RNA sequence: ACCCCUAUACCUUCUGCAUAAUGAAUUAACUAGAAAUAACUUUGCAAGGAGAGCCAAAGCUAAGACCCCCGAAACCAGACGA
RNA sequence: CCGAGCCUGGUGAUAGCUGGUUGUCCAAGAUAGAAUCUUAGUUCAACUUUAAAUUUGCCCACAGAACCCUCUAAAUCCCCUUGUAAAUUUAACUGUUAGUCCAAAGAGGAACAGCUCUUUGGACACUAGGAAAAAACCUUGUAGAGAGAGUAAAAAAUUUAACACCCAUAGUAGGCCUAAAAGCAGCCACCAAUUAAGAAAGCGUUCAAGCUCAACACCCACUAAAAAAUCCCAAACAUAUA
RNA sequence: ACCUCGGAGCAGAACCCAACCUCCGAGCAGUACAUGCUAAGACUUCACCAGUCAAAGCGAACACUCAAUUGAUCCAAUAACUUGACCAACGGAACAAGUUACCCUAGGGAUAACAGCGCAAUCCUAUUCUAGAGUCCAUAUCAACAAUAGGGUUUACGACCUCGAUGUUGGAUCAGGACAUCCCGAUGGUGCAGCCGCUAUUAAAGGUUCGUUUGUUCAACGAUUAAAGUCCUACGUGAUCUGAGUUCAGACCGGAGUAAUCCAGGUCGGUUUCUAUCUACUUUCAAAUUCCUCCCUGUACGAAAGGACAAGAGAAAUAAGG
RNA sequence: AGAGUGUAGCUUAACACAAAGCACCCAACUUACACUUAGGAGAUUCAAUUGACGCUCUGA
């Protein structure tokens, strides 16, 4: 349980995400 | 009642982002440096306020005219 | 489809500067052509307004660094000419 | 408390990417900003509205023209998020007297001398 | 609640008698053409320009206490203060003709 | 918010661990003479001045 | 003053431990 | 006509809020902003104005233009009542 | 209808309290405080309105605004240029003020929530659209007509626990304390044989005896919660090109 | 206890601003005796009234220290110069207390189910943690310090003894609902030989007594029962009814008060009426539970004492319908 | 025997009008110290940028 926030500051906190990278060829799947 | 992000919000977040993003760059590069800009308006920008000043001192009240009293014996102008 | 019209570098709105709404809606059948439309008459009035501002801001400018440079300059003559006796 | 914000200046300086990502160059900068208000000055403090008001900005989707000078520029940097800046750009000259009448400012940003409504 | 404070900053032409500013304790020091009041308020005794810079602190010799903690500093120490200076703006007089005799 | 000094900041130098070990003015006159030359050194920060601003002839005397 | 770069500049008691 | 879509009666009060509370069955008639100094506006005459008094270092004379309604428990005087 | 009868008069008593305050249209228009037998009120200031006079107003850039306490931020004041058009003064009035909620920083015996309170800013008491209905959240303001158009904010996601097979002699019950602790009541050392087993990692025996584990071969694979009271609550749907 | 003035927490940095609270202090004093006169310009406790600094000049000499250290008008004294309030409720009425349950009026607030709604302190419940009880043995059962989740209560200052609340709460009538199950059903574990139990899962169809208070701070006692459940429903329900309390007009006792009168103490007596306009509803029905006795059987089980389960039979009680 | 060199203790003090400024000591006050006052002593290693007298490190 968190204190609400601001829809506002929700929303940067969702768009301010960590994405990962995603190489072509999965690395397994590569020799 | 707890509130939710949807893709449509994010989506309309970054678009914005992306203006603002473009609005920075256009701000980096002024064309004259502080130095130059300096007194380059002042010609004008004085011309202007004596303009405002000129309207602000020709405050009067408005002509009276002879004609305008006359006129009103005309509501009972008749046919013979 | 207002982001596709700006791709082609029209307005987004088709109401806005274009053919559509720029020419003259009717003429005399005759072949006379109709007194200008209010609407027309206002946008060519802000427009005029608009150029009028680009030339004057622009004349400002160049004329700013030509008496900037002058400045420049004279500082530069004054500093050599002190240079005697 | 809520106050006005202050910016660092590192912001305001354009990497070599940011050059090729958008079509300016460092030497020969544009002389003039095109200025739109997209964004609505209610909800927002009263020096912002204010600023608004000072650049002509008061009626939305109006482009309005500024010079790029540091003192515009300031005023520009307090409501650069409540609006749109593009350069503009002149592909012919600037409006001589004959062709100040017939001009237009196409959504591109450039302003064009000549427009008559005849196609290519 | 006192109100105390600067009441003309650098840059600030002030008339002879105005106030700078109203302290309760020597935060600034009266440098050129500035008085100081019973209160400690620091007030123009010139015509002129308000300007503050960084001096150094030499107290007078029968100032016991100031005197003490002078002798109590390293031989390279120096003490510094604010101070606030008038610039004077007009020359005291001019000389006019006032008889071809 | 703070920026940094311009230059050397006064007092910097000297500014030591052992405070006890280091010699100190004894006298008014030496904390006063060391005064005067700080205020004739030039300065980074704004100051008052800116605003109001042969052998045989010695063995010969030698020998007088 | 605090945002200033002469900061500090009368600081004097930092050099004496009385103490 | 209805079916469809849109639409949380009016007045008044509470520091703010209405959807809370107050008031209204309905109709007709009756039922609630009174005046000065000083200012402003428009005239007359003007170092004077005013049809005695009063004012006046451009003022004086005249006109126009601003100040509600209902309701206690009480207090006192003189009568009338076992 | 007696804690002091009734009637008339004074009397249209008084009421800082309650209720009410009647044509049309337009315009400008909102929350610093001080004093008060004062907080249900009033006076002054602040803000608001009008008219008049005159010049600056706002936005602001370098420079500038403290030490002490040993620390302290977002900021603020001042301010040319610039972008703008307003500001001050004069004359005359009224009316408003414990405002509410939201974001942020705090104060109330060193109470992370709540209550009360201060400050900064926003919105509300002014329009519309959106969030389920919704004063205060988001989008948006200057007015009309249209059976045109481009847009703004604007639709929550998520489904989770398998795991080794094989095998184990012995220097000795390693010495001290203990009725005895013998691998596992406690202390010291922790070597050593086979090819390969720790003076034994976990159970179990009063102590023993025993079941594992690490050890050798064999070559196998081994990758974290829920509930309540009238009756669940849109219908639904993984697959045609943002 | 407090009401006026000064300081700190306290606006981290111009000014202003933290009510209430937690702390401190002030209502002087000392030295001069030019602590004379006059006068540019300023500051200002957000108004006013007050309050503050001061160049030059005249006259002297070679506009004191201290954070506050204070009081308007009127009036009185005085030849004048001056002086006069613990007016401390400190912007100060020249001088006035209690009590009302006999009370009245004009209002406001509860009214009545909110007034304190996204989690600090504390309590209960469940889970987690694996110390510790349980002969050895965490997990049959219980459980320390804690953590997590859900549901209650309390909180801004006299680190004073209180006692609060009061359409507050009993009962009748009729009950609607929840499951966190008291009984009846079905299961898993047991430190389950059987009968009784302990614990958990699942289950809300049905049921859940009649009396009485010598002492007991939300307590018992007697007799029963298969059991005598825990709660929500504006005490569930007072335009269906009724005790007590708030709670009073009379009266007495104890205590307080000069008294009137009061009690946050006790006891006796004591008036709320309603003709139903609207909504809703007025034979859903056709499906019942339980106890006891007997048989099995005095069996299985057990060393005995004791003592089942299924299946069946008979008698009742209640409920629903006649 | 080679190298590094060079102003009273210190100073990349000394363009010059000059060998300067801190250090140091005695006397008075101080139990002392310190301050202050009153006095005292001081040097460009020598000859024409160069060579050799003093100093420190390396050979026995
Ligand atoms: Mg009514
Ligand atoms: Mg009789
Ligand atoms: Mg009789
Ligand atoms: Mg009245
Ligand atoms: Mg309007
Ligand atoms: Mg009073
Ligand atoms: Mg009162
Ligand atoms: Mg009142
Ligand atoms: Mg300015
Ligand atoms: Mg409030
Ligand atoms: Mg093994
Ligand atoms: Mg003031
Ligand atoms: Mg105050
Ligand atoms: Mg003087
Ligand atoms: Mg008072
Ligand atoms: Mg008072
Ligand atoms: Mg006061
Ligand atoms: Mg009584
Ligand atoms: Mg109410
Ligand atoms: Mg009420
Ligand atoms: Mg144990
Ligand atoms: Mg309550
Ligand atoms: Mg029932
Ligand atoms: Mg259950
Ligand atoms: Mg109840
Ligand atoms: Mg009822
Ligand atoms: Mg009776």
């Amino acid at each position: 349980h968190r204190r609400v926030m601001h829809f506002q500051r929700q929303k940067l906190m969702a768009v301010t995400e960590y994405i990962p990278p995603k190489p072509a060829i999965h690395p397994s799947c590569l020799p | 009642r707890p509130r939710f992000v949807s893709l449509r919000a994010k989506q309309n977040m970054i678009r914005r982002l992306e203006i603002e993003a473009e609005n920075h760059y256009w701000l980096s590069m002024p064309y004259m440096t502080r130095e130059q800009e300096r007194g380059h308006a002042a010609v004008r920008r004085r011309e202007a306020f004596e303009a405002i000043k000129a309207a602000a001192t020709s405050k009067f009240p408005p002509h009276r005219f002879i004609a305008d009293q006359l006129d009103h014996l005309n509501v009972t102008k008749k046919w013979s | 489809g207002g982001q596709w019209r700006l791709q082609q570098g029209l307005a987004a709105n088709p109401s806005g500067y274009g053919p559509l709404t720029e020419l003259p809606d009717w003429s005399y059948a005759d072949g006379r052509p109709a007194p200008p439309m209010k609407g027309q008459l206002r946008r060519k009035a802000e427009r005029e307004t608009f150029a009028r501002r680009v030339v004057l801001l622009s004349q400002e400018m160049d004329a700013g660094l030509q008496a900037w440079q002058l400045r420049q300059q004279k500082l530069q003559e004054e500093q050599r000419k002190q240079e005697n006796a | 408390k809520f106050t006005r914000s202050r910016i660092p200046e590192k912001v305001f300086q354009a990497s070599p990417e940011d050059h090729e990502k958008y079509g300016g160059d460092p030497q020969n900068p544009h002389k003039l900003h095109i200025v739109t208000r997209i964004k609505s000055t209610r909800r927002r403090p009263y020096w912002e509205k204010d600023i608004i008001k000072m650049l002509g900005l008061e009626k939305a989707h109006t482009p309005q023209v500024h010079k790029n000078i540091p003192s515009v520029n300031a005023k520009l940097k307090v409501v650069k998020h409540l609006i749109r800046i593009k350069p503009l750009k002149l592909p012919q000259g600037l409006p001589a007297e004959e062709n100040m009448s017939n001009t237009c400012l196409k959504s591109t940003g450039e302003l064009v001398v000549q427009w008559h409504l005849k196609p290519v | 609640g006192r109100r105390q404070g600067i009441k003309k900053m650098e840059g600030h032409y002030v008339h002879a008698g105005n106030i700078i500013a109203t302290q309760r304790h020597f935060r600034w020091h009266p440098g050129a053409h500035v008085g100081v009041g019973k209160n400690k308020c620091l007030y123009a005794l010139e015509e002129g320009i308000v300007r503050y810079t960084k001096e150094v602190y030499v107290p007078h010799p029968r100032n016991t206490e100031a005197v003490d903690l002078i002798t109590r500093l390293p031989k390279g120490a120096v003490l510094y203060k604010t101070f606030v200076h008038v610039v004077p703006a007009k020359p005291e007089g001019t000389f006019k003709l006032v008889a071809m005799l | 918010r703070r920026t940094p000094p311009l230059g050397p900041m006064p007092n910097s130098d000297i500014d030591l661990s052992n405070l006890e070990r280091l010699e100190k003015y004894r006298s008014f006159d030496r904390y006063r003479r060391r005064a005067e030359q700080e205020a004739q050194a030039p300065h980074w920060w704004r100051t008052y001045r800116e605003y109001f601003g042969r052998t045989q002839q010695l063995l010969e005397r030698k020998q007088a | 003053y605090k945002t200033k770069p002469t900061h500090g500049i009368g600081k004097y008691k930092h050099l004496i431990k009385a103490e």
